[PDB]
């Protein structure tokens, strides 16, 4: 009865398509992206703005399946604009028991959001 | 950087280093690299991880010396620089590995199965 | 076992009528807002401002009823003024295989704070 | 099995009496504080700084049973300085159901870390 | 069935060894510190600077045992440099009945990332 | 923005091509549109994403040609677009919508019961 | 500003639409105020929520016209305000509370046992 | 800072202050210190939380007066600091303590225990 907060799944550094203030507040990721990630729709979400250095936290809505879609709306648009390369991460709770054996759902990109790589864990970093 | 498979063609000594790492029985030069013989190699976060050398011999190629490092097993290096090598030799219809300094083979043949690798006396063939 | 954190319900683009760093800390919301978008008294919440671009979490208590009152009280006054549009919401965690078919409460304003929509779900967003 | 975070506890503008850098990173209440509030040595703890506007989150540690004590140790002394008031804040969760009925632990002070006044509920906000 | 959210482990005053934009995103740690405070590989982490103030959440990584590696990588590189003394924290969830029992895992160090003290429990602090 | 529900008179170039796939049976012009042969369109995000053609005859009005974009079913896009257009016509009382074109009899039926509408012989009806 | 319980010498306009709407059925003036004839009320956030009207006469007091709001009943408002108006006239040993005017006996009843009065015939009292 | 075990060999005014709650029974002066008759104390935050008086005769050691603040026990201060006296006195084979002072021999036992000492009559030996 422990209970971890462990990484459920990531978009590596994918590219912000849109960036509105006036669009509905959220985050719209194609559904394909969902997926690979594991990322449900209303769920909550951390971005990473790895061009502006900027944290925040929302919650994932759908974009239409195969549009390549990262869009930044609402409030959160102060946050990210069009061409920045964010980190979208999605985080679960879980038994320790459990956590020990976890392994996420990543999902890795390049170019204008071409999903290059999927996989289920990170390499050790080695000096 | 992310997790990501390269071709070797020349090495930085930072690559030395790696690959005495790696393959500490061999020391390099020893490794000739040319268009058929080819070193193919896991890069993460600056680091190499894992290596494996490559014969080719048009339609059929041979694979050799397949290490990733002790520290960083199970993570799904071996599967993706195994990937990358046959994905980028879309030529080779017959690949072979040989048993060669295996440590531990029962390990090697659950790893070579899961690749669609069938055991054979000596190695694991793949011959599509 | 894997727990889900989803969206429980938002009130989109409300408009600040109180801000006060003498008042007692919280945000204060009417009654009929905290209703339509299931928050309770004393529940966590998150607050984005549109229009300065700030983030923070706080809790709600009630207003009167009918009052339509979102009073942003104590040191979270530092982070909203009187007339910003801001974004309230609440978070739960629940299992993840309920969570695939969770729909959250939202609700919808415009103009001083009049209720326009309810509703149970966010579009998918097109190209 | 819907989760909710509910306001556990807080101590409402005390005052803070240290801050060091090179203490060990924690914040450090006196104990007869932490039990008007319910809040637990090790639980995390959200401040929320009404003097500098700063918001942050930590872990409680015990200071000396009538000390008067809030101090600001570590990291954490680069977002409060003495003298500055602050709400500490304690968040737990709890199913839907209890949360509906949760009565929050409340203490408030005034002077010198003087506790004038524990409830368990906050009034409703009047036009 | 009140939750609780207390300290896990901590990693007290470590220095980062490499700070670099273009690693995989993460902060990766030697493993035996990981396993001195109880951190998980792909735990979700805070982690504290002492140096520049700044306070930011990512999730941990192994790196290889007896490096002494911190390696704060990717979008969090913009939150610390190669030298900074940095604490990081994990927090995990639990019944307020053992919450009241709970020890944290902690790790002490100075130096170069030497490891000096362990322990389950940080003292009183006195007037 | 929000859904929104517009009555729409005049096409933007967007509209057009948003109402091409919503419609790809209509190539408008052909879409006429006066003061009793109206469009009303539910958009979300700056793209529509349904429509339905509305005639009106006085007290009585008909829907026809009702679609909401595959990706975005059963988030409740038809039943606020439905329930804009009989809020923003007070003047009909009675209210048609024939069966023609509609891809699944059964959905159709089951969402216009959940808007009040009662099903006929080759429709459904909603005359208060 | 958090719950306070304030004796109140002098009226605000703002105290008057306060009051008002506690105590619709006065329309001070009405409401002398001297030495011996005191309101107390519970202000939160600049506004009155409460108050009761206290009649003092040496070591005996008395209570009457005990109200809070509707909206914020059951938060401790009413337990505050008789506390404090307590706490404040420590000469008086006998306080009284006649039932007249209250909407719910068994409500004030249970009140008033929770903050130590006995209830007797036409009202309420502590008489330590 | 960090709980840390140091030796005293001056005082500022703050450890006057702090040992006076520590030992309310000693007076120091009274603390004659010297390379043989030693003080070693736990400090935390710039407080001293414990102390223990050690007496060296070369191969021999003795510990007096150990006690830690009442409000800071079972929090490992006392443990910490035993174990750097020890640590830091390494050429001590034969460690007592009598058993003078302590207010709960059965604690003291126990704590005693943990750190691999044996009872004895009058006290607590380790003599590796
Ligand atoms: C000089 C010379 O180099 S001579 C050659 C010497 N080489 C050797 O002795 C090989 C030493 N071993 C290794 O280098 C590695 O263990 C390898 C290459 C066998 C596997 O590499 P890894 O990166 O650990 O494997 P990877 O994580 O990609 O595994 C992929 C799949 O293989 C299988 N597999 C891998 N390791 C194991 C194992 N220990 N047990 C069972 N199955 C395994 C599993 O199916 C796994 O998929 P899963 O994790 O989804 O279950
Ligand atoms: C040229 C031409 O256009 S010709 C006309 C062609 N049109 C068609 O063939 C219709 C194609 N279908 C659609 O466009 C849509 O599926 C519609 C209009 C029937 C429904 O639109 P949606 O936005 O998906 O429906 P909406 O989410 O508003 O549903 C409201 C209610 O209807 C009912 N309903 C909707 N879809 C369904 C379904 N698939 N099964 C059962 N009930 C349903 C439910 O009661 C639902 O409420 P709930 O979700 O709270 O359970
Ligand atoms: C002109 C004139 O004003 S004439 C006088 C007219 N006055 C009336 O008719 C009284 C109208 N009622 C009220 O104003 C209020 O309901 C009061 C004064 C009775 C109680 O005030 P509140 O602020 O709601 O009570 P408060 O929250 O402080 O309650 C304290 C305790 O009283 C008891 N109590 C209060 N309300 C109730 C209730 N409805 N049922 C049972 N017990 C109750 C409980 O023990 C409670 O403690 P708890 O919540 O820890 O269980
Ligand atoms: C003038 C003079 O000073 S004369 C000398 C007077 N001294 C005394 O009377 C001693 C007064 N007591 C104390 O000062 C303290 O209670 C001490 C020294 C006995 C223990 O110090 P603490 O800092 O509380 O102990 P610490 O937390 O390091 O305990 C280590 C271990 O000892 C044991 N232990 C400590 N206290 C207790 C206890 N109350 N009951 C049982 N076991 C205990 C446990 O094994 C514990 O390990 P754990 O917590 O992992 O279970
Ligand atoms: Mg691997
Ligand atoms: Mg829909
Ligand atoms: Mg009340
Ligand atoms: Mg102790």
């Amino acid at each position: 009865s422990m209970i971890r907060t462990m990484l459920q799944g990531k978009l590596h550094r994918v590219k912000v398509t849109h960036a509105d203030l006036h669009y509905e507040g959220s985050c719209a990721i194609d559904q394909d992206f969902l997926d690979a990630a594991g990322i449900l729709e209303n769920e909550a979400i951390d971005i990473w703005n790895v061009t502006n250095g900027k944290r925040f936290s929302v919650y994932a809505i759908a974009a239409e399946r195969g549009s390549r879609i990262i869009s930044v709306n609402g409030a959160a648009a102060h946050c990210a604009s069009v061409g920045d390369i964010v980190i979208i991460a999605s985080f679960v709770t879980m038994p320790d028991e459990e956590a020990r054996t976890w392994r996420p759902n990543v999902a890795y990109f390049e170019g204008d959001n071409e999903m290059k790589r999927t996989a289920k864990a990170i390499p050790v970093q080695v000096a | 950087m992310k997790l990501t498979i390269i071709r070797l063609e020349k090495f930085s000594d930072q690559d030395r280093i790696d690959l005495q790492k790696i393959w500490p029985e061999y020391s390099p030069s020893s490794l000739q690299v040319d268009d058929n013989h080819r070193i193919y190699a896991a890069r993460f976060n600056e680091r190499l991880l894992a290596a494996v050398r490559v014969t080719l011999s048009g339609t059929e190629g041979a694979l050799d010396s397949l290490r990733v490092r002790e520290v960083t097993r199970r993570r799904g290096v071996g599967q993706y620089l195994l990937e990358e090598v046959l994905r980028n030799n879309p030529g080779v219809s017959c690949w072979w590995m040989a048993d060669a300094g295996v440590e531990d083979r029962g390990v090697m043949t659950a790893f070579m199965q899961a690749l669609g690798f069938t055991a054979q006396q000596g190695g694991w063939e793949k011959c599509s």
